[PDB]
């Protein structure tokens, strides 16, 4: 009655965690036997499988091997033992030679349990730890060496210039320089303080706490200071000194002179984690501080001997490694006179059903970001089946026209019925400035998800390196010569040209879409339009009118610096004598703001000339700090540019060798993405030259990568083998294994991740632990080595997780921060929570715990009372109640509401997964904040969508009651007017800087996250920030979308 | 007539109402402190946006302003290019897509029974995703398993290079102390070594036969991954047509009664 009584005759009842896999320890198997049989191979021929431990060391294989090899024939014809070393093919399939014999044999990869005996050939050692920058890096350097392609090899030498320069800047005022590099000076961008931080001292000062140490150690020594908050580390150090020796033995004048003796003998640490305070900033500047000011927390600082700080650094000692246009006057591209053609041959391995699909088809396109001319197909030849066209494709474009950055964009496609099997582009240069001519081999990439679209340019130039998929060959017309793009010496003089040109033309022409009678003096009414123009942000599309418009006043254009990003997508790419002139105005076009100038390194600007202006506009104005904030977003743009060896690489490897914060972020970030083919080769060797020359960090991230891969190994075999056991027996399964002395060794003294400023020394195991979670993340917990472990936190928590793919949230909490930041740096206090999150790999990574916060879920079951019926509104409220009592707790609301306010907008400019119970937290103290976002956009909307503008975090009752101390009909009191002026405030803010928060999404278009595929996913921030309105709409969209989720409360 | 105008609508949304239209498709916009209408032309995959000013009754682009209406300037440039007015703009207005989704929709004028179909086509489309999705997890994991093998070949291979050699090897210092001597030790030494000689061809025998049947395991993988692709390429067609038909269906109901909010229980 229910169904129809309909039957589902193909249902068969027989027949979370998702992104495997991967094997571990031997070839087949995750987890290598206990005790363990191993083929040893002498080098006289015999062989003795040797049974071992596990985890034996290869001095306890080798000094055993030496015991039993004596009980098989020909022992005379062994040396001793010493002169010997174990090699081994590896599960990357290299020999690779086992010099550090103190490693276990679990840790070497091996791929068979087998292991041969050499006498060590390669007389430097020293050279073959290039072992320890493939472990780094995750493939062998050997696998770079045998690459035939000239551009990598090119790059391998070239790059060079860069770490040797770096090295350079490190060793010059050394040791202060060198310990300048490890621990740079964390501190904000801007000195100035806000009014509400300010105003959390005595007009201008902090109580401070410099902690002190005599003998033999473990006896320690508060001075509590009250200095100035803009007074400096040198300022502190003296009277931290002072105070510590003032005597009634010592006069005044007495005083002084051991005070002068003293003072720079010494230099600031932090209290329990590795910062120090190195250079003349103001107090409040270093983050630290500025952190405990916000927090009301008193700074613990430590006075450390600059001598056991110099102790503690070694040198990083720079190696140039093993591996260290000649044609003639070849042809100018602007001397070939003919149109470009392309000759389409033949894909191979064309995967289709016959009888769904009828014919099948290449289109091609020649693009700069959008397209230089008709974008032409070819005919339905061979229509399945083995698809051959041997046709020659014409594209209106004389063979001058084409800009430096042109590329051929092609895909075979299926026949209203078109539809793209493959794609895959090239680049119509080479690296040399050579234009393409000949045959080519170009293997294509499978469309993406959300690419509906025939064509995909966005997507990354080059073939792809998985053989066996369509390979369409072709080839391209020949010149008798190799053409080369035309030298800017002469580009400048073509430009010149035609500018006199210009000059000369009859106004009865200057009447037909440029120049016209303004000459020098202009319009003022069209100097109004060009700065209006110009606040417009990237996505409003710019009209041909005002393309035509912007480019003819392109030379005023230079007033306004900031209206580039729109001039130069107003040039005609195809006009070379456009193009050509455009080169000459960004040549010496004034430098802009890093913000504005990133705009200039997404897809839409692929221009080297561009990119390069770009560039310098960082090298000038973008900080240490500020790049360091933004360097997602600027190793992602690596994968727009042409080239592997360009101008941006060299600014960013630079500052990763100069600043070691950087450094250790830029790592990861490039070795995060490493199993991405798109970008395996370009991060690899960019990886390559970064552990080359970043000195001994490299023996640090070699610490912090072995822990990685324990730690991936171990929660692969829960999620395969463990899986159908009992959280019971899976925590029997963890435990037992990180009590194995490989995983004790490894996972025990080593930097965090997330932050490579806490140690993690010993692991207490009683507190490591399987979340609930399906997916079975690891809480790991680690005891804080620190002379000051105590005055910070004695024990340091991250969770470790195997599924899932971080870098969405990564993306999303680092939005928060900005905002965060652009927020109270604009005077205006919300406190949002943008907990740290890393991810390591393909769907795995690190997320910081924060300590005393609960789930509302947590906090509604530990305040549900006796027989489960219904929670109440007001738990929330009276679990917050329970806690912060006094004047403590009106101070535990204004957070609540600030922070609630702020996490209101962001979620809603986001437009975040939805939020409920289960992932929304509050503090202690008082303080919400969000987490596990899901999909940003509004991703869930490719299921209808639509205009949906949603509310993600409504706030319910519980939310209110709190907001409004504990009033009935909480939507009524002045405690919720200020709350809903704070949330208009921050929506506004947020507003003024929206041209930032789409460039950050646009330059985030290059990663693979199906939430940003092209721009118009980004568009949805649009909406949502109304900004195709005036504020005072786009503040009664706010008020409406917020009072149509709520029902009732906006005005 | 200029309220409705088939073309005429009155940004986002329109890029995607444009979205997979070919060379030529068209319609119309409305800050009125700019301008007032606006022309959107695709272009090989492309939005060509063209600014339509009002002054003095003409409607215009710039200068050649004698057209008495939005729809006289439209009408115009169907039958003709775009170059004349602005250099390379070769194209004409071909394509004025814009019909208001009656030309099939099964022509149901229940207003309700259209919101079932809607329903009905939006479970076919996103089951259809889940296909397409699931699909695409399976390729890129046969993709890394496939290159994983290929890996472990050459290993196998090195790792039997290696066992060649050795066997290889021992002949050589074997029988130098089988000639030498001889009558020391005899059949004693030389079957102890014959032993381990034994054993390591038969190893190398072993290891040959592990690698063979990885690779058949490999053509097996790789057939499959075939496969995969091949059935990807049958549901991506389908996956278009079904998502078409769901956005002319969802816009033919939000031509007549607005209801935006009563959509969201069928979808
Ligand atoms: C994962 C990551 C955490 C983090 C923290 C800061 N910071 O607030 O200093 C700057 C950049 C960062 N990247
Ligand atoms: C913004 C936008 C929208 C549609 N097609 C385009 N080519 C485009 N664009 O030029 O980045
Ligand atoms: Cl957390």
């Amino acid at each position: 009655s229910y169904y129809h009584h309909h039957h589902h005759h193909d249902y068969d009842i027989p027949t979370s965690m998702p992104p495997r896999p991967s094997s571990g320890e031997l070839w087949g198997i995750h987890l290598m036997p206990p005790r363990i049989l191993v083929e040893c191979l002498l080098p006289n021929g015999m062989i003795v499988t040797l049974e071992c431990l596990r985890e034996a060391t290869l001095i306890t294989i080798k000094h055993e091997l030496f015991k039993e090899a004596r009980k098989y024939p020909l022992h005379q014809l062994l040396q001793d033992e010493s002169s010997y070393i174990f090699v081994s093919v590896t599960q990357e399939a290299e020999r690779e030679e086992f010099f550090d014999e103190t490693r276990r044999l679990c840790d070497l990869r091996l791929f068979q349990p087998f292991l041969k005996v050499i006498e060590p050939v390669g007389n430097r050692e020293e050279k073959i730890l290039n072992r320890e920058i493939g472990f780094a890096i995750g493939m062998p350097v050997c696998e770079f060496d045998m690459v035939k392609d000239p551009e990598v090899q090119d790059f391998r030498r070239n790059i060079l210039n860069v770490c040797k320069e770096a090295v350079d800047l490190r060793d010059l005022n050394s040791p202060h320089s060198r310990a300048m590099y490890v621990y740079p000076p964390n501190v904000e961008s801007s000195p100035e303080l806000p009014k509400h931080i300010y105003n959390k001292l005595d007009k201008g000062q902090i109580i401070v706490v410099i902690w002190v140490i005599v003998s033999p150690n473990n006896d320690k020594q508060k001075y509590t200071l009250k200095i100035n908050h803009d007074c400096v580390p040198e300022q502190v150090i003296a009277e931290a000194i002072r105070k510590k020796t003032r005597s009634m033995l010592l006069s005044s004048e007495q005083l002084k002179l051991c005070v002068l003796e003293y003072q720079g003998k010494y230099i600031l640490k932090v209290c329990g984690c590795d910062e120090y305070f190195l250079e003349k900033y103001p107090l409040s500047q270093y983050k630290y501080i500025r952190s405990c000011i916000m927090l009301g927390r008193m700074p613990n600082l430590m006075l450390m001997a600059k001598e056991s700080l110099y102790s503690q650094l070694p040198m990083d000692c720079f190696t140039m490694p093993s591996y260290s246009n000649g044609e003639t006057s070849t042809k100018s591209l602007w001397v070939i006179n003919s149109a470009l053609r392309i000759k389409i041959l033949c894909a191979t391995y064309v995967n289709v059903n016959i009888r769904d699909i009828d014919k099948i088809y290449v289109r091609t396109g020649i693009y700069h970001g959008g397209e230089p001319l008709c974008d032409n197909v070819n005919t339905q030849r061979v229509p399945c089946s083995n698809p051959r066209w041997n046709e020659w494709l014409n594209y209106d474009i004389y063979i001058p026209d084409l800009p430096r950055a042109a590329r051929l964009c092609l895909s075979i496609c299926s026949v209203e019925e078109h539809c793209p099997l493959a794609w895959g582009n090239i680049n119509l240069f080479d690296y040399t400035d050579t234009l393409v001519s000949g045959k080519m081999a170009l293997n294509l990439w499978p469309v993406p998800h959300g690419l509906e679209d025939l064509l995909n340019p966005i997507g990354v130039t080059g073939s792809n390196p998985n053989k066996e998929t369509p390979c369409l060959e072709l080839e391209f017309d020949w010149f008798s010569s190799v053409v080369k793009f035309p030298d800017m010496s002469v580009i400048e003089e073509h430009a010149n040209w035609s500018v006199s040109r210009e000059a000369g033309f009859s106004y009865s022409h200057a009447g037909l879409s440029n120049r016209l009678a303004r000459d020098n003096e202009l319009r003022e009414n069209d100097k109004e339009q060009l700065k209006a123009i110009s606040t417009r942000d990237p996505l409003s599309e710019i009209t041909e009118q005002e393309k035509d418009f912007l480019w003819s006043h392109r030379h005023y254009c230079v007033t306004i610096p900031e209206i580039l990003p729109k001039l130069l997508l107003s040039v005609k790419w195809n006009s070379r004598d456009e193009v050509a002139q455009m080169y000459c105005l960004v040549k010496d076009w004034p430098p802009i703001k890093p913000e504005q100038a990133m705009e200039l390194l997404d897809c839409n600007y692929p221009d080297p000339m561009v990119r390069g202006f770009a560039v310098r506009c960082l090298e000038k104005y973008l900080t240490d700090d500020k790049l360091s904030q933004y360097l997602i977003q600027l190793v992602q743009v690596l994968k727009y540019e042409q080239y592997l060896d360009n101008l941006l690489v060299r600014f960013l490897l630079k500052k990763a060798l100069t600043n070691q914060r950087i450094g250790h972020f830029f790592f990861w970030h490039l070795k995060s993405e490493m199993h991405n083919k798109t970008v395996s080769q370009r991060f690899g060797l960019l990886l390559e030259s970064y552990c080359r020359a970043c000195g001994m960090y490299l023996k640090h991230l070699n610490r912090q990568v072995e822990a990685m891969e324990k730690l991936i190994n171990l929660t692969d075999i829960l999620k395969q083998e463990k899986k159908d056991e009992t959280q019971k027996v899976q925590m029997k399964f963890l435990v037992e294994q990180m009590r194995r002395p490989d995983f004790m060794d490894a996972l025990q003294g080593f930097l965090s991740p997330l932050n490579p400023a806490h140690q993690l020394g010993n692991l207490r195991l009683e507190e490591c632990r399987i979340m609930s979670s399906a997916k079975r993340p690891l809480w790991l917990n680690w005891e804080n080595p620190d002379i000051m472990s105590e005055l910070l936190f004695q024990n340091n928590e991250i969770i470790f997780k195997n599924g899932d793919d971080l870098r969405q949230d990564m993306l999303t909490l680092q939005i928060i921060r900005i905002m965060e930041n652009i927020w109270q740096n604009q005077g205006l206090d919300l406190r949002m929570l943008p907990y740290g999150c890393l991810s390591i790999g393909d769907c795995v990574g690190l997320i910081e715990v924060v300590r005393n916060s609960h789930t509302i879920m947590q906090i509604q079951c530990k305040g549900g009372l006796k027989g489960a019926l219904q929670f109440n509104s007001h738990t929330l409220h009276q679990w917050l109640k329970d806690k912060n009592k006094g004047e403590i707790y009106d101070a535990a609301i204004d957070l609540f509401t600030r922070s609630c306010a702020g996490y209101c907008v962001a979620t809603f400019i986001l437009g975040i997964g939805d939020r409920h119970n289960s992932n929304i937290m509050v503090k202690d103290d008082g303080q919400l904040f969000h987490i596990d976002f899901g999909h940003f956009l509004d991703h869930k909307k490719k299921k209808f969508g639509y205009k949906r503008e949603r509310v993600p975090f409504v706030l319910t009752q519980d939310f209110l009651i709190v907001i409004s101390k504990g009033a009935q009909e909480c939507t009524k009191t002045r405690e919720f007017e200020r709350f809903q002026e704070m949330c208009y405030k921050a929506y506004l803010a947020i507003r003024q800087h929206a041209n930032l928060f789409i460039n950050l999404f646009s330059m985030m278009l290059g990663s693979g996250m199906p939430e940003l595929q092209s721009f118009d996913d980004i568009a949805y921030i649009r909406k949502t920030l109304a900004l195709d309105k005036t504020e005072q709409e786009a503040l009664e969209y706010f008020m409406k979308q917020m009072n149509d989720a709520h029902h009732g409360g906006w005005t | 007539s200029l309220q409705d105008a088939e073309w005429y609508w009155g940004r986002e949304e329109v890029n995607e109402k444009l979205r997979d239209t070919a060379d030529g498709t068209f319609l119309v916009r409305d800050t009125k402190m700019h301008g007032d209408y606006t022309l959107t032309l695709r272009k090989g995959g492309n939005n060509k946006l063209i600014k339509i000013f009002h002054r003095d009754g003409k409607y215009g682009f710039s200068d050649p302003l004698t057209f008495s209406s939005v729809v006289e300037l439209i009408n115009h440039y169907r039958n003709e290019s775009l170059a004349q007015y602005n250099p390379k703009l070769d194209v004409k207005l071909l394509y004025p897509v814009s019909k208001y989704q009656q030309d099939q929709v099964v022509k149901e004028d229940n207003i309700e029974a259209v919101g079932k179909k809607l329903h009905e086509y939006n479970t076919q489309f996103q089951e259809k995703s889940r296909e397409y999705d699931r699909l695409y997890e399976e390729y890129t994991r046969t993709s890394q398993e496939i290159q994983m093998k290929r890996t472990a070949i050459e290993a196998f291979n090195e790792t039997i290079k290696i066992f060649e050699e050795q066997c290889q090897t021992q002949e050589r210092y074997s029988k130098e102390y089988i000639e030498k001597f001889k009558r020391e030790g005899n059949e004693k030494e030389i079957q102890r070594i014959m032993h381990n000689y034994d054993k390591l061809k038969s190893r190398i025998s072993e290891i040959i036969d592990s690698r063979r049947r990885l690779e058949e395991d490999l053509k097996k993988q790789a057939a499959e991954y075939r496969e995969i692709d091949k059935r990807m390429n049958s549901i991506k067609p389908d996956l278009i047509q079904l998502r078409k038909t769901r956005d002319q269906y969802l816009m033919w109901l939000t031509q007549k009664g607005v209801r935006q909010k009563k959509l969201n229980e069928w979808l």
